[PDB]
């Protein structure tokens, strides 16, 4: 398992719209991708200004660009999903959005 | 010139194996911009397993999942439906019954191929461990082998004698080009001007029997643990065990012939730790 936010650098300008994909290599059938805002609230595909978009092994965040919109974290989790990556790392990725 | 060339080819470990033995991390792999080091040895490492220090969970336990604690899991692939690992020899030959290039492979080679068949396309081909006791293939989700300094280390413990550590590159003809059996009444030597001469310089360790000698040779064998770290198979991979003096005479150059001596057994870091011929 390996988790990476495809636009590793979150650098946006006010009024712009951003797309941050979270891709998972080695996705296992028992795993699930979940995005989380800096506040800590679990984002869902309900299409507020900031929402998400699912795929079998990738979930695309869609951040607009308020100066107060800023660190978002993608997490891979599941009952039979591995708690460690191939590199004995934690199965999560982070992108720091800087407006 | 040298009549032993063909017979001794399998003991040119740098050529036939080509990677670390104690710690095998001989190839690089790119996966979505991330660099990984993976075992790449072409030969099976008989009797090798992984000891997780200060735990009581075998390394063959599946990796921790869901709410399980990290230190309650091991290195093995996690459960799936259908279950991909561990898979028995018969289960494997049936699962690949329609693949002509796989169904009749050697059990070890079949385990290797199976472990490298978890992603269809994906360059991350897991290593594996084959247990001759249960005839079971265990895919290793964790390719790491040492972390001394959550701490673990490779070892040829007596309880691992039926385990065989397999990289993704284990060859189908290993039984012919790789070392397995130890050589009773034989002593590694270097061929020179028509005669098999003794190894001119060895490192002598005391060892009560062949098993401890082989375990020593393993501990001192080629290792890739931190190209600067890739051993490519160079190391103290060979040993002549004197059973009467109980001496493990270890050395690090490829042997090129055998000497007939009823007091000696020839072993390598790859060889089985007990079996002899
Ligand atoms: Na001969």
């Amino acid at each position: 398992l390996q988790v990476d936010i495809v636009p590793s650098q979150g650098e946006i300008s006010v009024g712009e719209s951003k797309f941050f994909l979270c891709q998972v290599a080695g996705m296992l059938p028992t795993c699930e991708i979940s995005w989380f805002s800096p506040n800590g609230e679990k984002l869902t595909p309900n299409q507020q200004r900031i929402s998400v978009v699912w795929n079998d092994d990738s979930s695309t965040l869609t951040i607009n660009a308020n100066i107060d919109d800023a660190i978002y974290k993608c997490v891979v989790h599941g009952p039979q999903c591995p708690r460690l990556t191939w590199s004995l790392g934690l199965p999560e990725a982070t992108v720091n959005v800087k407006i | 010139g040298n009549p032993w060339t063909e017979y001794m080819a399998k003991y040119d470990i740098e050529e036939v194996h080509g990677s670390g033995i104690r710690v095998d991390l001989g190839e690089d792999a790119e996966v979505a911009g991330t660099q990984y080091r993976l075992p790449s040895g072409k030969c099976p490492v008989f009797g090798k397993g992984i000891i997780i220090e200060n735990s009581n969970t075998t390394f063959l336990t599946p990796v921790a999942t869901g709410n399980q604690y990290l230190k309650d899991g091991g290195f093995a692939f996690p459960p799936t439906e259908p279950l991909m690992s561990p898979m028995t020899l018969d289960e494997m030959r049936h699962f690949y019954k329609d693949n002509k290039y796989v169904k009749n492979l050697d059990e070890l080679t079949l385990c290797s191929r199976h472990a490298g068949n978890m992603i269809p396309d994906s360059n991350y081909k897991y290593p594996a461990v084959y247990d001759d006791k249960d005839k079971k293939c265990h895919i290793l989700y964790i390719a790491a082998q040492e972390n001394n300094g959550f701490c673990f280390r490779p070892a040829k413990d007596i309880s691992f004698q039926n385990y065989t550590y397999l990289s993704k590159n284990v060859v189908d003809n290993w039984e012919k080009v790789c070392p397995r059996k130890n050589l009773q009444n034989a002593k590694f030597g270097l061929w020179v001007d028509g005669n098999c001469e003794d190894i001119p310089h060895v490192n002598e360790f005391p060892a009560i029997d062949l098993f401890e000698c082989n375990k020593l040779v393993f501990e001192l064998s080629a290792s890739d643990q931190p190209d600067r770290y890739k051993s490519h198979g160079k190391g103290y991979n060979w040993g002549n065990y004197n059973t009467e003096t109980q001496k493990c005479e270890i050395f690090n150059v490829k042997p090129t012939c055998l000497i007939n001596n009823s007091s000696y057994i020839a072993t390598t870091a790859l060889s089985h730790p007990i079996e002899v011929e």
